[PDB]
């Protein structure tokens, strides 16, 4: 399990980059694989998604048309053909797995990602940024969303990730209630339909980081503006 | 001979099987039925369920 | 459906889609249970090749045979498994009178099961030399294990195509019979039983399998469109 | 009247017959086709039954029609809406019958060749080529006559001058086409499980039941379509019409028999 | 010796005999005659799983009550989501020839058996994204017929050469084997403590072993022909039968003996699959008749009969909170069965 990205230098605007993301490791056949980008010192937005077997294809509203999606099964390599590049595009280009059946835990791996420099939508809402704890204690994350995450199937589709700093997002709990694989128990999460919680019992040196919210309710898939934990 | 030592097994295991200490059919029988009796309210095969819970509605 | 189901929907749909794949590509081969003795020689019928499965190719259509040794004496309870192949490829070894008789019993038995009651047998006379031979030296005699032979006669009108004494066709078509009326005392014709004869040295054994899985299909056929 | 009288009589039993054997053919054939790897039969055996049923729905209509001596007929344009039902399922089964006769020489002619590579696909390929070429060469005409706007049968000579050329189309066209492969399909399956040096499982009851399917279609869809050409020399619309769709009827109650009910 | 020794057998034999005679002071019909009767069960289809392409020979639900792993003679051993009829994995069998399926309690592994004499473990949730089989059990002399995990690294299997063997998954060798049946072991069923487990054989009887000891505790007969399959009371001291005898058998553990015999002379078919009731009162039963009859336990008297499948119902199983019943057959449809209102 392993996913490497390159082909991100600088490229001038209205310019056309292509992006390779290299899959080794897994079944990427049966991986739908999300293209998640991160701009300098902000927050990270979704991007573009691919289904197994390239059939379903979304794209966010505000990259549709200029970016365009493709996996490659043969030889495990997914693309992402970028027209017509904006000032604002400039960003750390994710490349991060999913697949989805009964149990399952989408979002589990994050590529290590490439730098790009240009020369009726769920928002999350994560009020607190900067929340300096000492190792030791307990610390509450806390996350909101407009619509309802509580489906009729039962399940609460709200993900949570820890952004080490100078690394990739990694899944802590899916789904407000299940904890990741690897993860330790220490992290834990619940919540309701709209209002989300995610505590730690005990806090260690690795724990500081930036903890983002997710929404999985609809296709435009929003994170939040993330959670700052200073040492 | 293997048979008689065949033979010599299923004499031990039919003493076993003898000395056992065995209930009178009428406990036995009212045990199964007060199980079923007991947890007859949550069987929803013999009690129905409200079209709300099968879940395979 | 959520954006979770609607995507496990269409990995459901690709597991579906390769699981049609998987079936097409295995509807092409014919399925085949080989049943015998110890002495029968089963392994050597078809010659040019727990479960030892034997996969041979003529006129372009792939057959699957299925020889399940070890496993335990008996035949029964394994034998479900084997309730949609095309034919069942019984081989009994006719050289050995001692034991013909409870080859017989075997017939009986593969032919009344439950299961079994609309699969074919395609039952190979195996030994054919050895019983010419046999015959020929005259040591054993046929009717001191069945005394029915001795009043028995050859069959009128057989055809008796190798150049052989009346008496290798005589016990050829005595056990042939032998066989037959078992075949034919149940079934209510669902089922057919083709008696042949193998040398342990012919190579035609496969087309004999084929000519005969022709037959069975065409049977086969017949009852879909109800002419039958 | 005397010849209506027994018409009537003719379709109550060829209605009370053919509904009740219809229906019960259409459960079992329906079940076949969800079973795995349905057969291009069972495709082609629904079709026939599904066809057949709307020409026994569609017979109260005729009931009635003949049941007031062809006249008193309340409704209208149900003239041109039940006839379109009644004179397009005959020719739809013309071609499903001359297509369970394919599969029956593609089934006795290559015996494991067709057990090897028959994929439900080819039922549908002849279903929609019999309902094409039935529902839509009737459609087409019945559109063509509203585009230049009794129970279409009595016409005038400026309508005959449209009508009898028309027929005789309906009659070399989806008749002489489904009627050759059914006679040289059912001549091999006769002549096939003949030859076949094996008696197994009563072929007799085979060589002799493909002969009354064959001589079934040729005496039940064959006088109905004959007349069309007779209309054509005689330059008018035969009266026999009449009796004649009573045979092509006959078709839709004794195919359950002859393909679903087993002797 | 062998005068002497079957001479000791028969007489003990007659001790164990009569000794059940004294024990029956009263039969469950006389003690069960005056409670209310359950009626008339009927159950519709509530949910029709398709995609097997020959017959099905096993099934067993999950510990969550909606997950269950389907086998069949196609090759494959699906695991349906049975509550939105999704396949969840689809994994291609080694042989063919599979003739047991089985769900750890943990819902990480399953197992398959059948004519190789090897049960294959699989890891379904593996990191890579596919699952990949773990270990192959091989030691048996003959065809599987029953698996059973105990936790998550001890199975139990029970194989045509008249033995059945606990297993460890991580070593790969039998820990313990048993021995005693005359014949080939049909089925097997695990106690809900885990710590005894029953067996239904092709000699017409059923003993009860112990994991833990490694022998034997009880035998039971009764049966007329083959045990094909097996079950347990939910309470754990009793066990019910199915025979190709046509009749279902209720023994118990303590008295030793055998109950109630469900019988008809409607059915002269074997029951294939016997699957108990969340609360005991009802015995769900496979029958070779291509109809599931269902049985009060109590009463010996048909409630229902599940008539949906086309072909013999060749496995059954009841959902661990006994919301559903799931009948599979060798139609290759496994249909999910409940009870409406
Ligand atoms: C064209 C045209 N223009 O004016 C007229 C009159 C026609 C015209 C209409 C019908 C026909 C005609 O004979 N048919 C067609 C038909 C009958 C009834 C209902 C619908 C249809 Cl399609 S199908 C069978 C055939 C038949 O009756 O046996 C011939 C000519
Ligand atoms: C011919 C006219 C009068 C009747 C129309 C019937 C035909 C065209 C239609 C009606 C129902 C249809 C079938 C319904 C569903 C199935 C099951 C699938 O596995 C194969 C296709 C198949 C079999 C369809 C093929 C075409 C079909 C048979
Ligand atoms: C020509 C005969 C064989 C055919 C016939 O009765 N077929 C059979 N169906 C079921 C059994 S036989 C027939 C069709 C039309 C008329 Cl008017 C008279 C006879
Ligand atoms: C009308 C529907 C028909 C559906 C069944 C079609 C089966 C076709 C199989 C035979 C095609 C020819 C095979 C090769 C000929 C040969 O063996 O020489």
């Amino acid at each position: 399990v392993q996913l490497v990205e390159s082909g991100g230098g600088l490229v001038q605007p209205g310019g056309s980059r292509k992006l390779s993301c290299s899959a080794s490791g897994f079944a990427f056949s049966s991986f739908g694989m999300h293209w998640v980008r991160q701009a300098p010192e902000k927050g990270l937005e979704w991007v573009a998604y691919i289904s197994s077997g390239s059939g379903t294809i979304y794209y966010a509203d505000t990259v549709k048309g200029r970016f365009t999606i493709s996996r490659d099964d043969p030889k495990n390599t997914l693309f992402l053909q970028m027209t017509s590049l904006r000032s604002e595009d400039t960003a750390m280009y994710y490349c991060v797995r999913s697949i989805y059946y009964y149990g399952s835990s989408p979002f589990d791996f994050w590529g290590q990602g490439t730098t790009l420099t240009v020369s009726a939508d769920i928002v999350m809402t994560q009020a607190t940024s900067s929340v300096p704890v000492t190792p030791g204690e307990s610390v509450s994350i806390s996350c909101r969303s407009s619509k309802s995450l509580l489906h009729s199937n039962g399940n609460t589709y709200l993900y949570w990730f820890l952004q080490r700093p100078g690394q990739s997002p990694q899944l802590l709990i899916y789904r407000m209630s299940n904890l990741a694989s690897g993860v330790p128990d220490r992290f834990s999460g619940s919540g309701s339909g709209t209002a989300f919680t995610l505590t730690i019992s005990r806090l260690e040196a690795e724990d500081v980081g930036v903890y983002y919210c997710m929404q999985h309710l609809e296709y435009p898939l929003t994170f939040g503006a993330g959670t700052k934990l200073e040492l | 001979t293997a048979s008689i030592a065949q033979a010599r097994k299923l004499v031990e295991q039919l003493k076993m099987e003898a000395n056992i200490d065995r209930i009178k059919v009428s406990k036995a029988a009212a045990d199964l039925m007060a199980y079923c009796e007991a947890h007859a309210k949550e069987d929803p095969l013999l009690t129905p369920v409200p079209a709300s819970e099968n879940p395979f509605r | 459906v959520s954006a979770e189901d609607k995507a496990a929907a269409e990995r459901s749909k690709m597991i579906d889609k390769n699981l049609r794949e998987d079936g097409e590509k295995a509807r092409r081969t014919l399925r085949l249970l080989l049943l015998g003795a110890d002495n029968s020689g089963k392994s050597t019928i078809v010659k040019q090749m727990g479960i030892f499965e034997t996969k041979f190719q003529v006129d372009k259509v792939n057959f699957h045979m299925f020889d399940v040794g070890g496993q335990r004496d008996e035949r029964r309870k394994w034998i479900q498994c084997f309730n949609d192949v095309t034919a069942i490829i019984f081989v009994v070894d006719s050289s050995d009178y001692n034991r013909l008789q409870e080859a017989l019993n075997d017939f009986k038995s593969i032919w009344n099961n439950r299961w079994l009651r609309t699969i074919s047998v395609i039952l190979f006379l195996n030994k054919q030399d050895l019983l010419a031979e046999k015959v020929l030296a005259g040591k054993s005699k046929i009717e001191d294990y069945f005394p029915e032979f001795a009043r028995y006669t050859t069959p009128e009108d057989a055809t008796p195509e190798p150049g052989e004494d009346p008496r290798v066709t005589r016990a050829k078509y005595f056990i042939r019979k032998e066989f037959v009326d078992i075949s034919t005392a149940s079934g209510d014709g669902r089922h057919i039983c083709y008696p042949h004869f193998t040398c342990a040295v012919d190579t035609e054994n496969a087309r004999r399998i084929f000519n005969d899985c022709k037959d069975i299909i065409l049977q086969m056929n017949l009852r879909e469109y109800n002419l039958v | 009247d005397w010849k209506s009288s027994l018409i009537l009589m003719a379709y109550i039993i060829i209605f009370l017959t053919g509904l009740p054997a219809n229906l019960l053919a259409l459960r079992a054939f329906v079940g076949r086709i969800r079973q795995p790897q349905p057969a291009p039969v069972h495709i082609l055996l629904l079709s026939l039954t599904l066809a057949d049923l709307l020409l026994l729905l569609l017979l109260p209509f005729k009931i009635i029609e003949a049941a007031s001596n062809f006249r008193w007929y309340l409704p209208k344009v149900v003239c041109a809406l039940t006839s379109f039902g009644f004179y397009s399922s005959i020719y739809c089964s013309t071609w499903l019958l001359a297509g369970i006769s394919i599969e029956r020489y593609l089934g006795v002619a290559f015996p494991v060749q067709y057990k090897l590579s028959r994929r439900p696909l080819y039922g549908v390929i002849a279903a929609l080529v019999a309902w094409v070429m039935s529902f839509g060469h009737c459609t087409i005409v019945i559109i063509v006559q509203y585009l230049n706007t009794t129970c279409y049968e009595n016409f005038t000579d400026n309508q005959l001058d449209v009508v009898l050329p028309v027929r005789l189309e309906l009659c070399l066209v989806l008749f002489f086409i489904p009627m050759a492969v059914t006679i040289f399909c059912y001549w091999r399956f006769v002549w096939i499980m003949l030859s076949q040096p094996l008696g197994a499982q009563r072929r007799r009851r085979a060589v002799g039941l493909a002969v009354v399917t064959l001589l079934n279609f040729l005496v039940c869809f064959g006088p109905y379509n004959v007349s069309h050409l007779v209309g054509y020399h005689q330059r008018k619309s035969p009266w026999w019409r009449s009796i004649a769709v009573v045979f092509s009827s006959l078709n839709a109650s004794l195919d359950p028999l002859l393909f679903y009910f087993s002797s | 010796e062998l005068d002497q020794l079957r001479q000791e057998a028969e007489q003990l034999k007659n001790q164990i005999r009569d000794a059940r005679k004294a024990c029956a002071d009263a039969t469950l019909s006389q003690i069960t005659n005056n409670i209310d009767p359950v009626g008339r069960i009927q159950m519709r289809t509530r949910r029709t799983l398709r995609g097997h392409l020959a017959k099905i020979y096993a099934m067993h639900w999950g510990t969550d009550s909606r997950l269950l792993v389907s086998a069949s003679q196609d090759g494959k051993l699906i695991i349906w989501d049975s509550y939105t009829t999704n396949k969840v994995h689809a994994i291609p069998l080694r042989s063919s020839w599979v003739m047991t399926c089985a769900y750890a309690p943990s819902g990480n592994y399953v197992a398959c058996g059948g004519l190789d004499n090897i049960c294959s473990i699989y890891n379904l949730k593996t990191r890579e994204g596919n699952v990949r089989v773990s270990r192959e059990l091989a030691g048996h002399t003959g065809y599987l017929s029953c698996c059973r995990f105990l936790d998550d690294n001890q199975i139990v299997t029970s194989s045509g050469d008249t033995t059945c063997a606990l297993w460890d998954i991580e070593t790969g060798q039998q820990t313990t084997t048993f021995t005693g049946h005359t014949g080939d072991v049909m089925s097997l069923s695990l106690a809900p403590d885990t710590r005894l487990f029953v067996s239904g054989a092709c000699d017409a009887s059923a003993k009860l072993w112990d994991v833990r000891e490694g022998m034997c505790r009880q035998t039971f007969t009764g049966h007329e022909s083959d045990i094909n399959a097996i079950c347990f009371f939910p309470n754990g001291n009793a066990f019910a039968t199915g025979s190709d005898d046509a009749t279902c058998r209720l023994f118990d553990l303590r008295a030793d003996q055998e109950l109630m015999t469900y019988s008809h002379d409607n059915i002269i078919c074997g029951i294939t699959s016997v699957s108990f009731s969340k609360s005991g009162r009802l015995l769900l039963a496979g029958y070779d008749d291509f109809n599931c009859n269902v049985w009060d336990a109590l009463k010996a008297d048909r409630a229902g009969v599940l008539a949906g499948h086309d072909n013999r119902v060749s496995c059954l199983g009841v959902t661990d909170d006994g919301m559903a019943v799931a009948t599979g057959s060798w139609d290759s449809f496994l249909k999910i069965w409940n009870g409406s209102s």
